[PDB]
DNA sequence: CCCTAACCCTAACCCTAACCCTAACCCTAACCCTAACCCTAACCCTAACCCTAACCCTAACCCTAACCCTAACCCTAACCCTAACCCTAACCCTAACCCTAACCCTAACCCTAACCCTAACCCTAACCCTAACCCTAACCCTAACCCTAACCCTAACCCTAACCCTAACCCTAACCCTAACCC
DNA sequence: GGGTTAGGGTTAGGGTTAGGGTTAGGGTTAGGGTTAGGGTTAGGGTTAGGGTTAGGGTTAGGGTTAGGGTTAGGGTTAGGGTTAGGGTTAGGGTTAGGGTTAGGGTTAGGGTTAGGGTTAGGGTTAGGGTTAGGGTTAGGGTTAGGGTTAGGGTTAGGGTTAGGGTTAGGGTTAGGGTTAGGGT
């Protein structure tokens, strides 16, 4: 009837080796120690605003599902433009 | 966060008030010491806005006009 | 219960006793026994809460009758301190006669 | 007293005086259940309520906020208004000293 | 079975009429439109804090069930002291 | 002598004004300053009747500064300083 | 693998803009007067920048005494079935409380106009501040000292607790004063 | 003013709800001892205090007059009062079954002593650097005018626009195949 966890992941899978698995490809060598907690902060305030927009167009179709032709329309606005993901 | 408000007033001692201006600045230093007096200490600059002189030459009296 | 249980202690017994002093052919309903058992039980933990600070200031060890005179004396309010700092004193007055 | 209308302001005179005058809650006891639920949820998960906690809650709850309301209704008469209103709820809390 | 957990409409289960029952004990003749949603703030504000001391306790002694002494004793360290529901 | 009306008229009106104006008051009306001698003698009762009767249990006769630390800790209003 | 909810063509029936056509208001470009506002020439604060000089914080000492390790100790919180109960299940109706929608009628909120009554000054006549100027009345620190308050024993007895029981407290019906109807 | 429409103390009849003993254990206490700790006495060194010695400097008074804020008394409308059905919905119950926990038997674990054995804290000082008045020495708030000039009114004659005649496509609501997003 429920998962016994409702956590939802609380912002989780974001574990120390993939934040130092994405600083490598940008070029940091050294990352400090309380980096995790804050880039567990800054993912956050962007996965909420390109979502509340993607749910924004598809209660406009009345559809209850999010293609993800809404995830490349709502990308657009903010300001970057993913490419072919969806088409 | 005593000593920090010290430079600020350009004394090199942590006198008595300089310790109110530092746990009635804070928002949790000032929800556990919320009761406490501090002795020969002082109150937190602050004039509610309505009162500042803004009148706008009051009017009522002979028209201005 | 019953299934080698602890048994609570409750001074329920002895408020039924003062009720029918003071006011005969009266009852309470048991919800008004726990409002009544609770304040015995409040009154019991400020009183005696005042004597243990008075005694650790002055430097003594022992919490004697000096010490829940002077804690009535002060957590109780007006006219009911003088009524109950006399009450009690007549009772102390009759032990020191016969135990 | 056409039973079709009472002047506005009189049917309330009655129904303060007949509840001012008995004990029984007045939020239901299934909603509340929940919002206690609810607010559990975030300091622990698997936390199981008996039924006398949930009953505490009720009779502490109904209690600050009958208090709220007659501080506030002493700060609308102050003013000369007769109503209680969003701004009077917040001068009745700063000067009890909860909010700081 | 039960699919489904606890939301939060909970917040706005206090009715407008229930509101307009605990201000009429109070005094208040003329309630104004705005006060149902100051209500629903106050009240928040006040369940959790008598429920993060209570859960405070229960895990002191590693149960997992918040018993009526565990209100009792948070209730009293706040302000208030309920004589009654409870010994 | 402690004449009854001087102690009182003690607190003259320009310190029931400048007492004021550290918490920001701009104008006062004439009849603040007889209340506000009304509410600084009802508090100093309650503070020196309960330092007295601390003095008294130590069988002294001079009520020193800690005594009053501990009056005021009772009512709420803990006074960190003259004291310890 | 294993499925149930989601979608998407499709197929018919009105709802609903567009177009047009006078005929009206409304909102533009001009056109004076009138008062906000910047300047101005004063008065009164407000820091800024030095210079003492004096009044203590911060270094020194010694000493004495609460901390501390090694030795024996011994309550006491550690884990584990276990009975047993009590709390969550998705089990289940149902009328009395939420809504809601159209409505009136007080209140909440502005304007003007008197009109008291508080605020800025100046003259003065003290009272409270210092230098202290003595003395003595309570405050603490030894000695010493019984009187009391602890600690194991032992033998009752007085307090829960389940078991009854009937008696005051209940809804519920039936029938009278008591204010809004408003001149 | 109305005669008026509105609730409010009684009361049989079950249905609970404290009373009410009543043994029946079940802890608790009230009797017995000893023994060591603790408050209670006395003396002597030393801090509030009061009481005039004086003095100086703010300082709290009294008058007075514009200024200004406040509180009235009329013009317009937001939370009251219906209403009753219908859409919830919070109640009255069920089993029933599992979740959890107060009842047990064994080991870390904290005083404890104790006589040394110190080391660090508590007084206890005289020198450093003083840190806050005061006197100059430049910048800012008010105070209150006077001369412009840049807004805040007006008209009237065009430029839209609202209303009142008129049509048919672009949307809805079910109704099928079809699939793909959870669910293991």
């Amino acid at each position: 009837k429920r998962h016994r966890k409702v956590l939802r992941d609380n912002i989780q899978g974001i574990t120390k080796p993939a934040i130092r698995r994405l600083a490598r490809r940008g070029g940091v060598k050294r990352i400090s120690g309380l980096i995790y907690e804050e880039t567990r902060g800054v993912l956050k305030v962007f996965l909420e605003n390109v979502i509340r927009d993607a749910v924004t167009y598809t209660e406009h179709a009345k559809r209850k599902t999010v293609t993800a032709m809404d995830v490349v329309y709502a990308l657009k606005r903010q300001g970057r433009t993913l490419y072919g993901f969806g088409g | 966060l005593a000593g920090n408000a010290a430079r600020d007033n350009k004394k090199t001692r942590i006198i008595p008030r300089h310790l109110q201006l530092a746990i009635r600045n804070d928002e949790e230093l000032n929800k556990l010491l919320g009761r406490v007096t501090i002795a020969q200490g002082g109150v937190l600059p602050n004039i509610q806005a309505v009162l500042l002189p803004k009148k706008t030459e009051s009017h009522h009296k002979a028209k201005g006009k | 219960k019953k299934r080698k249980r602890s048994r609570k202690e409750s001074y329920s017994v002895y408020v039924y006793k003062v009720l029918k002093q003071v006011h005969p052919d009266t009852g309470i309903s048991s919800k008004a026994m726990g409002i009544m058992n609770s304040f015995v039980n409040d009154i019991f933990e400020r009183i005696a809460g005042e004597a243990s600070r008075l005694a650790h200031y002055n430097k003594r060890s022992t919490i004697t009758s000096r010490e829940i005179q002077t804690a009535v004396r002060l957590l109780l309010p007006g006219e009911l301190a003088k009524h109950a700092v006399s009450e009690g004193t007549k009772a102390v007055t009759k032990y020191t006669s016969a135990k | 007293k056409k039973p079709h209308r009472y002047r506005p302001g009189t049917v309330a005179l009655r129904e303060i005086r007949r509840y001012q005058k008995s004990t029984e809650l007045l939020i239901r006891k299934l909603p509340f259940q929940r919002l206690v639920r609810e607010i559990a949820q975030d300091f622990k998960t698997d936390l199981r309520f008996q039924s006398s906690a949930v009953m505490a809650l009720q009779e502490a709850c109904e209690a600050y906020l009958v208090g709220l309301f007659e501080d506030t209704n002493l700060c609308a008469i102050h003013a000369k208004r007769v109503t209680i209103m969003p701004k009077d709820i917040q001068l009745a809390r700063r000067i009890r000293g909860e909010r700081a």
